[PDB]
RNA sequence: CGUGGGUUAGUCGAUCCUAAGAGAUGGGGAAGCUCCGUUUCAAAGGCCUGAUUUUAUGCAGGCCACCAUCGAAAGGGAAUC
RNA sequence: AAAACAUAGCAUUGCGAUGGUCAGAAAGUGAUGUUGACGCAAUGUGAUUUCUGCCCAGUGCUCUGAAUGUCAAAGUGAAGA
RNA sequence: UCUUUACUUAUUCAAUGAAGCGGAGCUGGAAUUCAUUUUCCACGUUCUAGCAUUCAAGGUCCCAUUCGGGGCUGAUCCGGG
């Protein structure tokens, strides 16, 4: 019950990885993918601009 | 140098979240500072007839220095000069005179050789009348940016008018000169202010918007 | 963890 | 004029001077208004609260309506010189506050309440 | 007489709107710089029904301009907007089905819905389930579009207006039957206290003008004028006619 | 005096200088309050005459009521 | 009928929370008893941390600003056998 | 306790918000409305099937219909001290 | 007398945590130096259910270098409608 959530460790409420007690393990994959992913075609968008220039 | 790097933002419109700018025309400021400025507006916007409008001319800065310059040598007697004044009980004094019920009074005699008025007076129909009336009495009239500034010449806070009925002989050509400036830009032009109506003035966008259809 | 917790700490360690 | 990063005029923070007063408001303080003697009314001596002396180390009193369990254990402590373990306070049904007393070990509720003065 | 039963609606008593379970009002976002003169981007977070309501809502999430936060909109879905879908909102948003575009930007034949009557009034016209708005014309000079709504009346609106491309989603809604009287009373159940509804003849004279008589009958014209006044407007009101429409409905 | 002066220009309501004052005052007031206290009159004249003294004790406050 | 005895809680309830709702204030109505409205066309607050070691307030910094309150002994809810 | 009411179904009417219907003594006031014509409001008929004729003189409702009939207060003209 | 139409400050409506209005620029783009600039158009975000916060890194100038601090610019100017 939420208030029992206080007595207990922090073992008991996480996981050890990014986003422990918050996402799953497969929704940190997929958020992993997109940042790498994006954050790539983003240096791509930015010279392929920059050619045309 | 090295591990240092240049990373600037890009505050364009959907990127990144805007800088601390300054807003303060977009201030919703108190009711009482939204009231002060709009009758300051309201008051330009309307057309404003030539009594009122008259008080919009004021003595220039050069003018009014050489003004208080004078006045300031007739302060009236503080407080503590008089309980010393009554332990003697002495000579006849020369004071700048204030008081409006007062100085109407000397202005309607014809005892006064120069009046200042308070151009900030409000209510203004405390002194609408008393251009005129310098005019009809022929006294040397200016206005001039006061009511604080005349309460300092007589230790009050404020004074709506002040004047000299006598000065001393050291400084009466001070004072010929003075009001031969004075009668320039007053009771001389009393005539032709007497005509034109003041106000009308347009705020900023509204010009704009004559301006632009003006050259079309 | 809450604020009150939180402060607890900050009143121990300031001894 | 002065950079203002929020459109928001709030009320400036201005002093706040504590009261001076030019005369106390009242003349005189009042004194303790329940004091040990005005928390404690007398025991209770009916045949089952004797009971509880005898056996439990229980001593029941009578006491203030105002008072709570604090003000009667250190009520207790200052007019009988014993040291109290719990309080259980109930009110009868003829509107007075009984108190049921336990004492610590170390005191025995007989020797006491004799000393008080009811057997 | 005593007071009708439709007058005694205005009071608001028992017959207040009933608002439990809906989820917020329905409303463009408020009309910011972004907006003006750029667009902004939101998410499609959840398209989730709203009790009362045919059409179901979109919760849009956009990122706030001014402060690190995020800021839920609620819209009325457009047919085909999807969960995980970009939204764009602003006056170069592109001309896509779910997208806020000023109505000045957008071609004649547009459809579009929950169209602004004056600009940032946050949605207004063509709002339930199966409705657009159609735009029919631009008035650059006055800065005025012209637009057909639902009821089929024209009208001008700013320029500055938005819409939302697209039609409301639930579309024919009201092509399936109640069947049963238990069916009305679960829809009245979730909106107010309009249902079910006593015949003005099947009363008595206090209750109603058309009440009373040794056979139910209303007894003079049903049609009112629109001068009548309140306890007088039962019946048909303000009628140019009456009688079957022997024909199309439209202009 | 003044006061004088005061009482006969009040008495010209539809002058172009009381017309132009009659406009500017009655758009400030309808500003403030309903109620609110005046810093001082703002017929000083019509004040005196009808009792008040520039003493610490005499107020004044300005009200609206509706018409008809 | 007369006279007495009898109800013991950190853990069970109330107390806290919000529901439909009720309702001050800012304001506006009303001759007025009062009416409207409940976050508004208001200058509407109160936290954090270090200290200073002067003292638990001004000072040092920061931080955020929504809008009283009442409304469940069956709803939500810290803890006992 | 019914053959009455309701009912689904059918049909008509009003209204695009500066709005319709309705509330309030008033209001910087309310209900519909957390609404927007696949909606809200006002009526009639009463599942399905089948059909729903003729009459716009009257009463009503309604009309970017003619105008010089009727026609208040204010205003205007003349007479008159 | 009517119809059509200007102005904005009264009055009226609406919105927001009163955040980017109005006028000039800068920058380009196209067009067109038709000698000459007159203008006109834009003036950082669209495969993707990621991320976006600490007076901003950078640049630059002061400080008295040190643990740092401050200004300017980054983010054009003007009018506080
Ligand atoms: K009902
Ligand atoms: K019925
Ligand atoms: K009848
Ligand atoms: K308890
Ligand atoms: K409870
Ligand atoms: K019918
Ligand atoms: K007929
Ligand atoms: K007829
Ligand atoms: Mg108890
Ligand atoms: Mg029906
Ligand atoms: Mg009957
Ligand atoms: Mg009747
Ligand atoms: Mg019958
Ligand atoms: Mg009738
Ligand atoms: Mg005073
Ligand atoms: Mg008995
Ligand atoms: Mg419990
Ligand atoms: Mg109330
Ligand atoms: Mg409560
Ligand atoms: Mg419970
Ligand atoms: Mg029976
Ligand atoms: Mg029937
Ligand atoms: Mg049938
Ligand atoms: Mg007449």
């Amino acid at each position: 019950r939420p208030r029992q959530y206080a007595t207990v460790s922090k073992t008991h409420k996480t996981v050890s990885r990014a986003y422990g007690g918050s996402r799953c393990a497969n929704c940190v994959k997929e958020r992993i993918i997109r940042a790498f992913l994006i954050e790539e075609q983003k240096i791509v968008k930015k010279v392929v601009k920059e050619q045309t220039e | 140098n090295p591990l240092t790097h240049s990373t600037p933002k890009n505050f364009g419109i959907g990127q990144a979240v805007q800088p601390k700018r300054n807003l303060s025309r977009y201030v919703k400021w108190p009711e009482y500072v939204r009231v002060q400025r709009q009758k300051k507006i309201l008051s330009i916007r309307l057309k404003v007839p030539p009594t009122i409008a008259q008080f919009q001319y004021t003595l220039d800065r050069n003018t009014a220095a050489e003004t208080f310059k004078l006045f300031n040598k007739y302060r009236p007697e503080t407080a503590a000069e008089k309980k010393e004044r009554l332990t003697k009980e002495s000579p006849k004094p020369y004071a700048v005179k204030y008081g409006l019920n007062h100085v109407v009074a000397l202005i309607e005699n014809k005892k006064a050789k120069l009046v200042l008025i308070a151009n900030d007076v409000d209510p203004i129909e405390l002194v609408v009348f008393l251009p005129a009336l310098c005019k009809k009495m022929g006294v040397p009239y200016a206005i001039v940016k006061g009511k604080a500034r005349l309460g300092t010449l007589v230790n009050q806070k404020t004074s709506a008018v002040a004047a000299l009925t006598e000065v001393r002989a050291e400084d009466e050509a001070a004072l010929a000169k003075l009001v031969s400036t004075i009668d320039a830009n007053f009771a001389d032009k009393y005539d032709e202010v007497k005509k034109h109506w003041g106000g009308g003035i347009l705020g900023n966008k509204a010009q704009a918007k004559m301006d632009k259809r003006a050259k079309n | 963890m809450r604020a009150r917790w939180r402060k607890k700490r900050t009143r121990r360690l300031k001894r | 004029l002065k950079v203002r990063t929020s459109a928001t005029f709030r009320l400036p923070k201005t002093l706040k001077l504590a009261r001076a007063p030019k005369y106390a408001s009242k003349a005189v303080p009042h004194y303790n208004r329940l004091d040990s003697y005005k928390v404690i009314e007398q025991p209770i001596t009916s045949e089952t609260a004797m009971k509880k002396v005898e056996d439990g180390n229980i001593l029941v009193f009578q006491v203030s309506m105002k008072a709570n369990k604090y003000q009667i254990k250190k009520a207790v402590k200052e007019l009988y010189e014993v040291d109290v373990l719990k309080v259980n306070t109930l009110v009868r049904p003829n509107g007075t506050k009984k108190a049921y007393v336990r004492l610590t070990a170390d005191y025995d509720a007989l020797d006491i309440a004799n000393r008080i003065g009811y057997i | 007489g005593r007071v009708i039963r439709n007058q005694r609606k205005g009071a608001g008593s028992i017959f207040t709107s009933h608002t439990r379970l809906r989820q917020g009002a329905a409303k463009l976002r408020t009309l910011d710089y972004a907006e003006r003169h750029g667009y902004i981007r939101g998410i499609v977070k959840q398209i989730v029904h709203d009790s009362g309501r045919g059409a179901p809502l979109a919760k849009v999430v956009f990122r706030d301009p001014y402060k690190y936060r995020l800021r839920e909109e609620i819209f009325i879905a457009n047919e085909g907007v999807h969960t995980g879908q970009f939204i764009y909102a602003g006056k170069k948003a592109s001309l896509n089905v779910g997208n806020v575009l000023p109505l000045g930007s957008v071609p004649e034949g547009t459809i579009v819905s929950n169209v602004e009557e004056k600009p940032g009034d946050r949605g207004a016209l063509a709002r339930a389930s199966g409705n657009y708005v159609i735009i029919i014309g631009h008035n650059p000079d006055e800065n005025k579009t012209r637009v057909r709504l639902p009821s089929g009346a024209k009208k001008v609106i700013s320029s500055d207006a938005r819409g939302v491309i697209g039609v409301i989603a639930g579309g024919g809604r009201v092509d399936k039957p109640l069947l049963k009287a238990g069916r009305a009373f679960h829809k009245y159940r979730l909106k107010r206290n309009s249902w079910p509804k006593t015949r003005g003849v099947a009363m008595n004279p206090v209750d109603h003008p058309h009440g009373g008589g040794n056979h139910q009958h209303i007894g003079k014209a049903s049609t009112i004028s629109r001068g009548a006044v309140s306890g007088q407007k039962a019946g048909l009101i303000a009628a140019r006619r009456t009688g079957l429409l022997r024909g199309s409905q439209k202009t | 005096g003044a006061y004088k002066y005061l009482e006969e220009l009040q008495r010209k309501k539809q002058s172009d200088v009381l017309r132009f004052l009659q406009r500017v005052r009655v758009w400030e007031y309808r500003q403030k309050n309903v109620i609110h206290r005046a810093a001082r009159p703002t017929r000083p004249d019509k004040a005196r005459r009808l009792g008040y003294k520039a003493k610490q004790g005499f107020v004044i406050y300005r009200v609206r009521v509706r018409r008809g």
